[PDB]
Order: structure tokens, then C-alpha cells, then sequence
């Protein structure tokens, strides 16, 4: 004779309990004032790291609740790009919200579906909230706020001037004004050690790796042919199989040069293309490409001409360079042709012993951008680079939609105000259905506390001062926008400051952060079975 | 300066008799340095490692 009513509760509260232990350790870390990770696994690999998607993949974690909670910024980090802390804070201060309501004795399907019911209401308060700006060029100006609300929160502030104007310049440079669409994949990025993070600056072309080693080399060359040489400039071979017979060390010479011939003849018809155009005209430089090695002897041969010599590029850099330059890729001398050499301008290279770089920068159409990060430590290379790639992604989404939304918690506060007031005037759902809207509307207001929590002013404060002045403004018959000053403490304009989230990223913030943490309260009993 | 002292009477004396100085390039990059230092252990309020 057993049934029992004691299924009520279970393990689904551990569920809650466990979603509150992840909520307290990414709750500091939110926002520009938030803190800076590290993680350590013991062999020597150090990263910090304030994304909360990026640290989740380091870590195991063996309750089946937190598993879903990184598996939900898949599609975040995929599209959205930016935001993947925040919608972490919504699912697990969801469930505390809920927690008080679940004692009570309020099933959990009203509580699920009430949550639905807010997300599509939403919605309809989300288009007229938003913004929608021009596709004109002339916003640069309006960006350069804009991308600083991604680069503030992953650096210090220090580097945020610094790295503003690369942002910036990266993807307006190669994108041409239409509708079209912006592809991050050909902005490379490369580090070195033993500088300064203060030294970053834009490159318009592309970083090559190994440079020319040579006191007489030219230090800059103004206008000059790239010409990709595809031959091996190296140690050659005769074509059929034989040996070297002497019977002295100046024979041996005589027979070694033999095969030497072969790379001399074809740099007499190099050297001579210098000279057949603008060979003794001013400014004027002749540059070879060399994806393959080079021999000792050119290197005193290319010295007196001027020629920049490299070797070993690699094969994926290859590919750009002809898009760069617009030099095609001549595999025989006998083949070339003086339509061959692109156009280039200033060249000049730095002299490091440990490496040195050669600037393709400086193109009419160079349609390719590189991003040179670095540092002297190694947490500098992959703090910065997080930075950016989060930057690239958030304004990535702000071109291509012409809607945008000021951020600072400016529609988080709105919309509790919103849908608080809009649930007594309707009353078409439910009677039931105020314990699911107006845990969802708490639930919001946690991301303006939690920024300013870390800031040390007084989160009662600031939560009297906002909702006391969009009072006075509806009376007023006008339009102000309302945001949460983190430096003063007071509230602040959003239009002025400059904070603006793009209308994807927090699209699918709240839509993403609702089915998840609905999903969460639906499991009625955890079970362990496969071994 | 800092006297070492140890000889003389009291007091101390004046750095430059002795023709020692901190150069500036040494004092000016060395300050940045040192805020940046401890800025990354103020800003770590937690730590996560494995047995070794």
C-alpha cells in the first residue's frame, strides 16, 4: 500500500542550489567593473579570462544542471558573440525568484508557461524600444562609443583609447557601403614577446614572419612591384642522377658550380626587370616574394640592387598577398612577364634580432586588415586578443543591423516597468499567471544590481532614483532614456554616454535565457544510469 | 638619502658626493611596472588549480 505524495520535491532544489553556487562565482566578474578570472591547470597553461563561455570549456563540472548552462552560450557565442556572462546571471537568478514560489506550493508548469507568455510580450515592447540607425558612413563618429562598451569591460580602461581606433578602422577599411555582410576570418592576428601592450597599433596589410637578415638591406622603399617568385632560389641539383669526382678541392668547384648555373641564369632575367622600368627613376623599389628558401650567395647579389629577400612564408599568407598586391604567381622565370608586379607603397621594416616583420601596409585596394597584439607577459596576449575578437563580434552585428539599443541596463529597467504595469490592464492569460511575470520581471533588475554591486554604490539608491524619474517623465510628454552611471553612481543619459548594445545580442539574451532556465525547473528527478 | 652610516658622526650625507643616482629610465618604466603587478592579483578574487 504505498503512495506517496513525497514526490513532490527532490533533487531538482540540489538543481536550483547547484545554478546558485555558478551564479555567485560570475556574478563579480559582469560588466566593466567586474573582475578578472584565472584559471590554472598545472602544466604551465595560464589564461585569464573574464567571458564566462571561454572559462566554462577549462572546467568539468559533474552536476548534469551547470552542463546545460555552457552548452546554452553555444549558439550565444556562434551568432550573438557577446553577452554569454549576462544570460548566465538571468537563468540562475531565475530559479532563486522562483525558489520562494515553489514552497508555496505553485506548480511549476504556470511558472514555466508564465515565462513564455512575458518572452512573447516582450517582444512587441522590444520593437519600440529599439533604435533604428542609417547605413551612411558618417557614424564612424557614433561607433567609436559604441565598440568601447565591449572593450571596457575585458581591460582596465588603460588600453581602451589604444586599441579604439584599430577597432575601428579594421572593418571599415574592407567593407564597402551596401548591405552585404563583414568577414572577420581574413583580419589575422599574431603576438610577440619581450614589448610593451601600450605599442599595439593597426596594420593595413599583412604581417610576414620571417624577414631579411642583412646590414646593406634598404630600411624603407617607397613604391614598390611585389613579384611572388614560386622557383626555389635553394641548392639545385642536376636532372638525372650523378656525383662529384675530384681528385683536388679546386676541382670539386668546378663541378659544383655546374649546377649552380641553373639558379644564376634565371636571376639575370630578375635583375633585369628592375632596371627595364623605372630603374633609375626616384622613389622606385623592386621586392621578391620568395615563398622558398633562399641560398648565401643572392644574399650579396640582392644587396646591391636593393631587393628585399625573404623565404619561408606560409602557404595560408600566400593567399591574401595576392589579393593585397594583385600580383599573380609566376612558377617560371622564363614565364614572366612585367604585367606581373602589383602596386605597393612605403615599405620599411623593423630590426629585431629575435624576428622581423615585413609591412605589406599601404595600398590603394589592400581588402585585408591584421591586428598585431603584443605583450611582454602571457596573460596580456590572451587577455587583449579576447577583447578584441568580442569587439570584431559586437559591432559585427551592428552594421548589418540597422537597429541598435542602449545598453547599461537601460532596457532590463525598462522592461520590469513595462510589463509590471501592462499585466493589470490586460488580464487575459490568467489569474495564476502574475507569480510567472512577476518573477520574471525581478529577474531582470538583477543585471543593474549586479554592475553597480561591484562598483560599491548603494544598489537601493540607484534603483529609487531611476524608476522615481521615468515618473516624472511620462508626465512631462517626452521621450528620455534612462541608464545606470557606474562612476558617479546616479543615473545618466544613454544617448550621450554613448553605451549601446546591438539589437541581436540581446534579442537572444532573453529569448535564449528563458528556455534554458525554464528547461531547468521541468526535471522532476535526477537519475544515474550508463555504468 | 639613506645613510648607511657606520662611520662619521650622525646624520646623513648628500647622495651626489658619491656620485650615485637612480636613472630615469630605470625609475619611470619600473613604475608602470609595478602598478600593473599588483593590479592582476587585486583584480583575482578567486583561484582554481588541480592536486600536483
Amino acid at each position: 500500500p504505498k503512495a506517496e505524495s513525497l514526490r513532490r520535491d527532490a533533487a531538482l532544489k540540489v538543481n536550483v542550489t547547484s545554478a546558485e553556487g555558478l551564479q555567485s562565482v560570475l556574478e563579480t566578474n559582469l560588466g566593466p567593473k567586474g573582475t578578472l578570472k584565472m584559471l590554472v591547470d598545472g602544466a604551465g597553461n595560464i589564461k585569464l579570462t573574464k567571458d564566462g563561455k571561454v572559462l566554462l570549456t577549462e572546467m568539468q563540472i559533474q552536476s548534469p544542471t551547470a552542463v546545460l548552462i555552457a552548452r546554452a552560450a553555444a549558439a550565444q557565442d556562434e551568432i550573438t558573440g557577446d553577452g554569454t556572462t549576462t544570460v548566465v546571471c538571468l537563468v540562475g537568478e531565475l530559479l532563486r525568484q522562483a525558489h520562494r514560489f515553489i514552497q508555496e506550493g505553485v506548480h511549476p508548469r504556470i511558472i514555466t508557461d508564465g515565462f513564455e507568455i512575458a518572452r512573447k510580450e516582450s517582444m512587441k515592447f522590444l520593437d519600440e524600444f529599439k533604435i533604428s540607425k542609417t547605413n551612411l558612413s558618417n557614424d564612424r563618429e557614433f561607433l567609436l562609443q559604441v565598440a568601447r562598451s565591449s572593450l571596457l569591460t575585458k581591460v582596465d580602461a588603460d588600453l581602451t583609447e589604444v586599441l579604439t581606433p584599430i577597432v575601428t578602422d579594421a572593418v571599415l577599411s574592407v567593407y564597402d557601403a551596401q548591405a552585404d555582410n563583414l568577414d572577420l576570418h581574413m583580419v589575422e592576428i599574431m603576438q610577440m614577446q619581450h614589448l610593451s601592450p601600450k605599442d599595439t597599433t593597426f596594420i593595413k596589410g599583412l604581417v610576414l614572419d620571417h624577414g631579411g637578415r642583412h646590414p646593406d638591406m634598404p630600411t624603407r622603399v617607397k613604391n614598390a612591384y611585389v613579384l611572388i617568385l614560386n622557383v626555389s632560389l635553394e641548392y639545385e641539383k642536376t636532372e638525372v642522377n650523378s656525383g662529384f669526382f675530384y681528385s683536388s678541392a679546386d676541382q670539386r668547384d668546378k663541378l659544383a658550380a655546374s649546377e649552380r648555373k641553373f639558379v644564376d641564369a634565371k636571376l639575370k632575367k630578375i635583375i633585369d626587370l628592375k632596371n627595364e622600368v623605372c630603374g633609375m627613376d626616384p622613389d622606385k623599389g623592386f621586392v621578391i616574394i620568395n615563398q622558398k628558401g633562399i641560398d648565401p650567395m643572392s644574399l650579396d647579389v640582392f644587396a646591391k640592387h636593393n631587393i628585399l629577400a625573404l623565404r619561408r612564408a606560409k602557404r595560408r599568407n600566400m593567399e591574401r598577398l595576392q589579393l593585397v598586391t594583385g600580383g599573380e604567381a609566376q612558377n617560371s622565370v622564363e614565364d614572366l612577364s612585367p604585367q606581373i608586379l602589383g602596386f605597393s607603397g612605403l615599405v620599411y621594416q623593423e630590426t629585431i634580432g629575435e624576428e622581423k616583420f615585413t609591412y605589406v601596409t599601404e595600398n590603394t585596394d589592400p581588402k585585408s586588415c591584421t591586428i598585431l597584439i603584443k605583450g611582454s607577459t602571457h596573460y596580456a596576449l590572451a587577455q587583449t586578443k579576447d577583447a578584441v575578437r568580442d569587439g570584431l563580434r559586437a559591432v559585427a552585428n551592428v552594421l548589418k543591423d540597422k537597429n541598435i539599443i542602449p545598453g547599461a541596463g537601460a532596457f532590463y529597467i525598462a522592461l520590469s516597468r513595462y510589463l509590471r504595469s501592462a499585466n493589470m490592464n490586460k488580464l487575459g492569460a490568467k489569474g495564476k499567471t502574475k507569480t510567472g511575470i512577476e518573477a520574471f520581471a525581478e529577474a531582470l533588475l538583477v543585471i543593474p544590481k549586479t554592475l553597480v554591486k561591484n562598483s560599491g554604490f548603494d544598489p537601493l539608491d540607484v534603483l529609487a532614483m531611476v524608476e522615481d524619474e521615468l515618473d516624472d517623465a511620462q508626465d512631462s510628454d517626452e521621450t528620455r532614456y534612462v541608464g545606470v552611471d557606474l562612476n558617479i553612481g546616479d543615473s545618466c543619459d544613454p544617448t550621450i554616454e554613448g553605451i549601446w548594445d546591438s539589437y541581436r545580442v540581446l534579442r537572444n539574451a532573453i529569448t535564449g535565457a528563458t528556455g534554458i532556465a525554464s528547461n531547468l525547473l521541468l526535471c522532476d528527478e535526477l537519475l544515474r544510469a550508463g555504468r | 638619502g639613506v645613510d648607511i652610516d657606520g662611520e662619521s658622526d650622525e646624520g646623513v650625507k648628500d647622495i651626489r658626493e658619491e656620485n650615485i643616482y637612480d636613472m630615469l629610465a630605470t625609475k619611470k618604466f619600473a613604475i608602470n611596472v609595478a602598478t600593473e603587478a599588483a593590479t592582476t592579483v587585486l583584480s583575482i578574487d578567486q583561484i582554481i588549480m588541480a592536486k600536483k
